[PDB]
RNA sequence: CGAUGAUUUUUGCCCUGCACAUUUUAGAUGGAUACGAAUAAGACUUUUUAGUCGCUGGACCAUAGCAGGCUGGCAACGGUGCGCUUAGCGGAAAGGCUUUGUGCGCUUGCCGGCGGAUAGCAAUGUCAACAUGCGCGGGGAUAAAUCCUUUGCAUACGACUUAG
RNA sequence: ACCGAACGUGAAGUUAAAGUGCCGGAAUGCACGCUCAUCAGACACCACAAAAGGUGUUAGUUCAUCUAAAUGAACUAGCCCUGAAAAUGGAUGGCGCUCA
RNA sequence: CAUCGGUUUGGAGCGGCAGGAUAAUGGCGGAGGAAUGUGGCACGGCUUCUGCUGUGUGUUAUAGCCUCUGACGAUACUGCCA
């Protein structure tokens, strides 16, 4: 709820237009927003169903000169770009400006690997829907309709994780020793006296 | 909350030939007094031919729960009217007062037979008084010894927005 | 209302738009694809049309009418001096596509490549590539870094390659210059061909 | 052996003990249906309530006859001391901690941070010794 | 109508092993390990003791609960493959021209090719799945015996074989060459 | 030290408004941290400086400032209306403004 | 969108240390505070048996001093800013993450001494990053394109391929 | 042309009909159920659908057989599926939404 | 900034009074009853009765529950307060 420089979400479990709503609403007042891992996005029903719709979408296009139609981008990101659009004022000076506050990828890449990311609980999949229901990953849904990069974000991201979890080892092992040192100095003068403010 | 349970009086007006009319008596699920007394006129036009014009309302009476924080099962008898036709049908129900088992019985004819308030008769309530009585299993199931089940896939409310740890469904 | 009588589309709606080509020199879209157990070698080749011949041969096909039999076949000629390795590119993989990470170039440029940078060459000075020369002179310590930087990162290793052209009859004198992928072997070994 | 790990949920279940509105504590008396509970405590009202709106702890008043009446469950809950067994863990201490820190004064925090500069400067020292 | 509890008792014999986490069942016995994954179902398991297990689902609906009984079985079927294993039987069926069938290892990979199919030209080759084995009875003619621990393996790649020799544009109520299965059982009877 | 704010952070979110029509007279204000209505009544009257920068010195200085006053909630989420000597621009739909702690009842 | 070559002998151009000044801002005002995965699950302990934890970030870090001045002492050998220097890692858009030594400060870990007034009972009561320009210092480098003529792999004209 | 309401120029308050995930002011508000569709559905006038089918699922009605562990028949009516074919690419207003 | 007058939206507002089945409950006291039958007891397949467990019996026992009722005391809801 606070006013933060810039919101980066993991976008790895999201449903597509619960999440598009909220960043829409965020980014039109005036907050900075950054969404990652837009391959691991999901969209409520059977893969097949989204992908018939995605045939639908892409069966619309101007008859007298194809290159003026509607633009069917096939990457994930931009799958979550078009979302949020459609929920834009986009074609007012305004809504540009909205627009230029957010910013989408595929995977993580710098300067976002080393910086915290957020979820949106009004919009995770397993807290939405019901238990038994079935679901899309837009990842999947992008590489069957022409999107060409599915193994090299994968295999990117592996790297990503290797290196962040030798990050997190490492600040667990100092977490470890900082805590000891906390531990050291208990039942002190100043420890009892905070403990008496609820601290 | 959505209703209360009355008891509507009422008599035919008294004239010469009947200088005492027999007293007649109502159990009404209503929101409020003027339903009440709108209901017992409408089953009393129906029943007798009798009018409002030539009745009046004796008396009208919230009648409280006996038990209210006692568990109870209770059986309902209903006439409804669907789009093609008119039916009877029982259903039962769980809860600690009368009024809790209508409001109850009016939502699930609603999902599940789309029946409007106004389709609908309620025959009788009757609190089942042994378990022999319960028929319907969906709430036979909740009457069998040292009744025991989880809840799984906790869903916890957020006040934020945005979330910096990951969800969890534990519980 | 509908055609009176049916008939196939004139033209290929696959070749359009049907303009001027951005550039002289044709370009080559897709190059074969890499097989790491196959030798280094080069996947493409520039040469000059210089015409057309007959040629007579006996066909070899069992069950045709001309089996064992002298054909009469048009044929091209493609005058195709050697060409002059002169650098090397490595691509690495994005999710955008291949970019490139770095160009390193040869120690000396002969004069018909190195006039392929120049729009007036008879007005210049001829600096293109004077300062870089340097960066072997010293030690080619700089040079050997880059090479380095190619054989950690890229993924795709092609070659830049220069034709002849003074070894044709042609009156143009400047070279052309273009990438050919290196295909075979480990990265590191396509930067040791190169 | 065998070993399969299974689920370590919360029951609902008579005795069950409940935090409800964040605050107050009440045992399950009997279960109504799938959704719907009644409950009783020595400090709120017997009422029949939605388990959604409740909130199941680990902890259990023991051998609580289903449907028992308010004074039955005072007696088995005094005699078990759920207040003393819910006081003792963490969750009910981070609750109390809260509170405790929600009536802060402005003096107070400003006592608050300056305790915990004296804290940092010997846990650092212990830091490096370590 | 969302059942409260619905149960069922997995039996394990005196000679396996089932562990289970987090929905992987891997089930060890004599003849070998097998492995399933379940994560696509929402079901909960217990230990009874070291010869039953108790598999649950809690607050189903008809179709819910329909998955509980597959789960019991799928997992039984684990144990009887590594106890017992899993053998089928298929006979080679033809009027005139007879069914050339061999067990062939291309590229190291073994295959069953079947020749001469009705008088067939095309040659017919399908893959054989990993911890199946195939092979040619020398105590029936005309049969080809196909066994493994796995009977989802076995079965399907069976299918495969009986599927490859469909008869097209006949009557195959008059045509009924192929290949079927004719026993479905155990390595160990 | 490094922090001397003594406001609450805000910003403006919108006219009031109904589909088509906007209403300038008014502005819809979210105050940081106030999720009800029953928070953003504590804000009741507190007076609201948007401060922005302006090409032009007067009296030697380019920061300008719009007054104006919290004068009742908006709605069920803590936003708040407000009433400004000059109406907000338009085009600080998304700006921040300045929630002052006076008049202060505290 | 990227790689790469060359970038004016003009007082024009590049890089870099300052100092002063002007414009700009879709909108600084302590800190964008880095595992991954599952969710009918995770974690820790003993052990694979049982116990315990979460049930929100109202957290964590930072946070006192003329918008933070001047000076003294005690305890510690710590914390922290800037500055040269050292080693490694990072190519997805690496432009960042660490790390060696070393000089100048500060320390509110604890205790003192001195200063703030009158902006008048409020008035943003002015403290930011980014850009550019001008003054000094330090270094450094020393081109091309078009017209024109020419060609015919090109061509309505532009354009294009060539040569000078 | 329907619903609401009829109009001098303004301030403040409250509403009607209509709404409150985003486009858009107002809840991803509280609650009981139902529904999963390889043409779901989505708000009066109004921008259509029938006869007829389903062992999809839900609730009911009336009979019958069972320890001399529940099952068998017929039927009722909810949502869903089939019946349901047109010409530029395209419209629950759009995005999108599945314990909605 | 203070106070006043007019209009108006609020608070976890606080308090007094009235009505009703002179609330119904609950708590306490008395009588009656049964089961989703506690203790006890008996029969068991499994636990070295290491919540073992299941089934029977019968009526507070080493848990309790339900019905009716007697005298006190509240609360909810509705309304009033010049
Ligand atoms: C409850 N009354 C229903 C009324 O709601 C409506 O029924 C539709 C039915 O026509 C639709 O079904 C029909 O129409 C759809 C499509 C063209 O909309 C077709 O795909 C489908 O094949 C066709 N049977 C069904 N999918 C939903 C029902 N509510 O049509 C009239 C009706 C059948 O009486």
């Amino acid at each position: 709820s606070s006013f933060e420089k810039v919101v980066v979400i993991d976008g790895k479990g999201h449903l597509l237009g619960r999440l598009a709503s909220i960043v829409s609403k965020q980014i039109l007042n005036g907050q900075k927003v950054v969404v990652v891992r837009c391959e691991e996005l999901n969209i409520s029903g059977e893969f097949f169903r989204n992908k018939l719709k995605y045939h639908d979408y892409l069966r619309k296009a101007t008859r007298y000169n194809k290159k003026k139609g509607p633009f069917h981008f096939r990457a994930p990101s931009r799958i979550l770009y078009k979302a949020i659009r459609g929920m834009i004022p986009h074609k007012t000076a305004r809504g540009k400006a909205a627009l230029e506050r957010l910013k989408v990828f595929e995977g993580v890449p710098p300067p976002y690997d080393k910086k915290k990311r957020v979820v949106v609980p009004q919009a995770l999949r397993v807290l939405r829907l019901k238990p038994g229901r079935k679901y899309t990953t837009v990842g999947k849904l992008s590489s069957a309709v022409g999107w060409k990069y599915e193994s090299v974000v994968e295999k990117l991201e592996e790297k990503r994780k290797v290196q962040s979890a030798e990050y997190y080892a490492k600040k667990k092992a100092l977490t470890k020793k900082l805590n000891a040192a906390k531990a050291s100095t208990a039942e002190s003068e100043a420890a009892q006296k905070l403990a008496a403010f609820g601290y | 909350s959505r209703l209360n349970e009355y008891q509507v009086i009422g008599r035919n007006l008294p004239t010469e030939s009947v200088p005492e009319p027999k007293l007649f008596r109502m159990r009404i699920f209503a929101p409020n007094t003027v339903v009440a007394k709108s209901r017992y006129w409408y089953f009393l036009q129906k029943l007798h031919k009798v009018k409002k014009a030539s009745g009046e309302i004796v008396s009208v009476n919230i009648i409280s729960e006996a038990k209210p924080t006692k568990v109870k099962t209770f059986g309902i008898w209903l006439r409804y009217e669907s789009r093609s036709g008119i039916h009877n049908m029982y259903k039962e129900y769980r809860d600690v007062t009368r009024v809790g088992a209508v409001e109850t019985m009016y939502q699930d004819l609603a999902a599940r037979h789309r029946a409007r308030f106004r389709s609908i008769h309620i025959l009788k309530v009757v609190e089942l008084e042994k378990t022999d009585d319960v028929k319907r299993q969906y709430v036979k199931q909740f009457l069998t010894k040292d009744l025991k089940f989880p809840l799984p896939h906790r869903v916890q409310k957020s006040k934020k927005l945005f979330q910096a740890t990951a969800p969890t469904t534990f519980y | 209302s509908h055609r009176k009588y049916e008939a196939p589309r004139h033209g290929s709606l696959g070749f359009l738009p049907r303009k001027r080509a951005a550039k002289q020199r044709g370009r080559v879209k897709s190059f074969p694809k890499d097989v790491k157990s196959k030798p280094v070698a080069l996947t493409a080749f520039l040469g000059y049309k210089a015409g057309m011949t007959t040629i007579v041969r006996d066909l070899d096909r069992p069950g045709s009418k001309m089996h064992k039999r002298e054909v009469v076949e048009a044929a091209t000629v493609v005058d195709t001096p050697p060409m002059v390795v002169v650098g090397v590119v490595g691509y690495v993989e994005t999710p955008r596509g291949l970019r490139s990470l770095t160009t390193v170039w040869a120690e000396h440029l002969s004069e018909e490549v190195r006039r392929r940078f120049y729009k007036n060459w008879y007005k210049s000075k001829k600096k293109a590539f004077t300062k870089y020369s340097g960066k072997y002179a010293t030690d080619a310590k700089q040079v050997e870094t880059e090479l380095a930087r190619i054989k950690k990162y890229a993924s795709v290793v092609r070659v830049l390659a220069h034709t002849q052209i003074k070894k044709t009859p042609l009156s143009q004198k400047k070279a052309h210059l273009a990438e050919i992928q290196i295909n075979g072997g480990s990265v590191s070994d396509k930067v040791d061909w190169a | 052996s065998s070993t399969v790990k299974a689920a370590n949920w919360r029951f609902v279940e008579v005795g069950r003990v409940v935090l409800v509105d964040n605050k107050e504590l009440a045992t399950i008396v009997e279960i109504i249906d799938q959704k719907r509970v009644l409950i009783d405590g020595p400090k709120i009202q017997r009422q029949a309530i939605a388990l959604a709106k409740i909130v199941l702890t680990p902890i259990v008043l023991p051998n609580l006859p289903r449907g028992s009446r308010t004074a039955t469950v005072t007696k088995k809950w005094a005699a078990a001391d759920i207040d003393a067994k819910w006081a003792a863990s963490g969750w009910a201490k981070k609750l109390a901690n809260k509170e405790r820190r929600s009536q802060l004064s402005d003096f107070e925090r400003f006592q608050v941070m300056v305790l915990k500069k004296q804290r940092r400067f010997a846990t650092k020292k212990a830091l490096v010794k370590a | 109508m969302k059942y409260i509890q619905t149960d069922q008792i997995l039996d394990i014999p005196e000679g396996v092993t089932v562990d289970i986490k987090a929905r992987v069942v891997k089930v060890t016995g004599p003849r070998g390990e097998l492995t399933k994954d379940l994560k696509h179902i929402d079901v909960t398991f217990n230990k009874i003791n070291n010869r039953a297990i108790k598999i649950t689902v809690h607050n189903g609906d008809r179709k819910h609960v329909a998955a509980l009984r597959t789960v019991k079985s799928l997992i039984a079927n684990l144990i009887t493959g590594v106890t017992k294993g899993y053998k089928y039987k298929m006979r080679f069926v033809y009027a005139h021209f007879p069914i050339n069938v061999n067990i062939i290892k291309k590229d190291g990979q073994d295959y069953v090719e079947i020749r001469n199919f009705l008088g067939e030209k095309r040659v017919r080759e399908v893959k054989i799945h990993e911890g199946v084995t195939m092979e040619i009875s020398s105590t029936q003619k005309d049969e080809l015996i196909v066994s493994g621990n796995s009977l989802e393996a076995v079965s399907q790649n069976a299918a495969d074989i009986q599927q490859i020799c469909r008869v097209r544009n006949k009557d195959i109520r008059k045509f009924l060459d192929g290949i079927y299965v004719s026993e479905r059982g155990t390595i160990v009877e | 030290a490094e922090s001397h704010r003594l406001y609450v952070k805000g910003k403006h979110i919108s006219y009031q408004r109904s589909k088509s029509v906007t209403n300038p007279n008014v502005s819809l204000i979210q105050i940081e941290g106030v999720a009800s209505p029953k928070d953003a009544k504590f804000y009741l009257g507190k007076r609201i400086a948007y401060v922005y920068r302006a090409p032009k010195e007067i009296r030697g200085s380019k920061i300008r400032v719009i007054w104006g006053k919290v004068t009742r909630t908006h709605g069920n989420n803590g936003l708040v209306r407000a009433n400004f000597k000059k109406n907000l621009p338009p085009k600080t739909f998304g700006a921040s403004v300045r929630i002052m702690l006076y008049p202060s009842n505290i």
